[PDB]
RNA sequence: AAGUGUUUAAGGGCGCAUGGUGGAUGCCUUGGCACUGGGAGCCGAUGAAGGACGUAGGAGGCUGCGAUAAGCCUCGGGG
RNA sequence: GGUGAAAAGUACCCCGGGAGGGGAGUGAAAGAGUACCUGAAACCGUGCGCUUACAAUCCGUCAGAGCCCUCGACGUGUCG
RNA sequence: GAGUGAGAAUGCAGGCAUGAGUAGCGAUUAGGCAAGUGAGAACCUUGCCCGCCGAAAGACCAAGGGUUCCUGGGCCAGGCCAGUCCGCCCAGGGUGAGUCGGGACCUAAGGCGAGGCCGACAGGCGUAGUCGAUGGACAACGGGUUGAUAUUCCCGUACC
RNA sequence: CAGACCACGGGAUUGAUAGACCAGACCUGGAAGCCUAGUAAUAGGUGCAGGGAACUGGCACUAACCGGCCGAAAACUUAC
């Protein structure tokens, strides 16, 4: 079969694609971090 | 009125219907005959039912001071108690509900003169 | 003996053969064994045929028993204690006694023993 | 197929009443000087001591 | 001689009694909503906003506080 | 979200492996027992009364036989 | 003065019924007996026997998970049944490196990129650089030990 | 040999119901051991052997139990 699911976990890739440094890299990602901080998210990013 | 003793086995982990299946067997019978039928009944629900009937008999003997030989299962019934909701996963990622039902088995044994 | 009419007892013919062999070994070892009543019913003819071979104490009967028992200790037990013990008894070497069912599946249970009254 | 109507209480209960247990037929057996009630099926086992009468 | 004739409930219905489940109703509230009148209208490289990890004698959460860690100092209030 | 005014949160004994109960006690009240204010309906029982196994039923409505209780003429069961 | 009237909106939420004590209880191996434990055992323990895999269904590394590991307890939730058992619940304990795999050593693709160039702003690229293993360089092997760690601890003998 | 779960036969042995055992039938086809012949594969004798099931007879040896549940009339009218 080909039962490969969509999510293949990888901590390094998760950090490098959704991580705090990548989010702060761009103004859009900084905007996302600020919006999560205002919403009250405990996890502002990966 | 005949001297009676009560015993409630509450939140028994058996369906009300499955408790009633054996309560029907042992309703009206003497305490001894009821306990014998619940001893030799293949239904698993006979064990909580037997225990509550024996508890009613023990209450009649100790708290009420009645003769155990004269006791009879006067009024016994299983009401349905709380039901826990579980999820069973099925084909195509569809979640079906499973009901973990409980039962309150109430027994009242009277001391009747044969 | 007469074959099992319905579905074989172990879930297959091979498993029924192995299961009857193990039950016969256990019965000849411990005298009596408790097992599901259908297994006792299927074993009683099997075990009595083995005991008949034992009674006919010979090398040929020893080989005929060993092609089912495979336990040399139980084969010796047969041919040295159970054949001599049943020399005077003509059949009916085993006794099935129906006992209470199991709490996990309500399976009918029976204790199958070796007859000893003589 | 699938049930087309909700079954009425009368029909549901008429056919549910058939799901009933059958009480065992108990016979007396004397063991340890005591008269217990066991199925006639287990009568022999009780006499021989192969029944756990608690 | 023929005819008449109540009498059962495996189960079901209706009703009454008595229970269970459930959490509606009523009465509430620790919490919200909309405003009023004032204060302050900025914080941050003297490291902000916000956090991670720690911190009490004992496990965790919230709170407080940072290796001086539910806390240290001074000055006031209170008993 | 809600026990109770107050945990006074049921000592002790009994049945039970426990759970859960029955006495006992606390409480104004356990018809307040940490599943807790009141406790509706749906839904699920148990008991009693009538009815129902020759019957074709939008399940009711109009007549309506037969089967229990509220006042009395009368003195006692047949009326209203 | 109205958040003032529900039976319909394949309406919304919560609780329940109907099907229903019905289907199913998840492969293509398979369990049996004796004894034990326990209130309770087809399912747990032990001893046999039988059967299954055996280029694995055995033993490891990596990713991923994160304590699930071990010891002692628990059995009302979960385990498609029961359960005394458990990857479940609770407490405590447990992970030892100069050499192993990484960093402190390198760089590939690629990322970011002081300045810079370009672009109304936002920003797009990018040099120098600096990251970036999946690769390069780089010194340790046998045996023993614990309930749980072992080229890590210990023993013996090695190498930076 | 009746069967999805019913009912039919036997049985509380006053019994051949099933199993076993003993025979027969039937199916396979010449068992094991031993001896003999072949340097051996193997062949021959023991020997219609051995093994075995359903069919048929015997045979209470094993199990059909020292057992529990159900299971009887309201009457009245009308000729001899």
């Amino acid at each position: 079969a080909k039962g490969k699911r969509t999510f293949q976990p990888n901590n390094r890739r998760r950090a490098r694609v959704h991580g705090f440094r990548l989010r702060m890299r761009t103004r859009a990602g900084r905007a996302i971090v600020a919006n999560r901080r205002s919403k009250g998210r405990r996890a502002l990013t990966a | 009125e005949f001297p009676s003793a009560t015993a409630k086995a509450r939140y028994v982990r058996v369906s009300a219907t499955k408790a009633r299946r054996v309560i029907d067997l042992v309703r009206g019978k003497s305490v001894e005959e009821a306990l014998d039928i619940l001893r030799w009944a293949p239904q698993a629900a006979s064990e909580p039912v037997a225990k509550v009937i024996a508890s009613a008999a023990a209450n009649a003997q100790n708290n009420e001071g009645l003769d155990p030989s004269t006791l009879v299962v006067a009024t016994v019934y299983a009401d349905e108690g709380p039901t826990a909701k579980r999820i069973r996963p099925r084909a195509q990622g569809r979640a079906f509900r499973i009901r973990k039902r409980t039962s309150h088995i109430t027994v009242i044994v009277e001391s009747r003169p044969p | 003996p007469k074959p099992t009419k319905g579905p074989r007892l172990g879930g297959s013919s091979s498993h029924q053969s192995a299961l009857l062999a193990n039950l016969a070994t256990s019965l000849f070892e411990h005298g009596r064994i408790k097992t599901t009543e259908p297994k006792a019913r299927a074993l009683r003819p099997y075990a009595e045929k083995l005991i008949t071979h034992a009674k006919k104490g010979a090398l040929h009967n020893r080989r005929e028993v060993m092609k089912k028992i495979r336990d040399k200790d139980v084969v010796h037990t047969l041919f040295a204690e159970i054949g001599p013990f049943y020399a005077d008894r003509n059949g009916g070497y085993t006794r099935i006694i129906k006992v209470e069912n199991r709490k996990g599946d309500n399976a009918p249970m029976a204790v199958i023993e070796l007859v000893r009254e003589k | 197929a699938v049930p087309k109507r909700r079954m009425s209480r009368a029909n549901t209960r008429s056919r549910r009443a058939q799901w009933k247990a059958e009480a065992p037929g108990l016979v007396t057996v004397s063991v340890a000087g005591q008269q217990r009630k066991v199925p006639r099926r287990l009568l022999k086992a009780a006499r021989l001591g192969l029944v756990d009468l608690d």
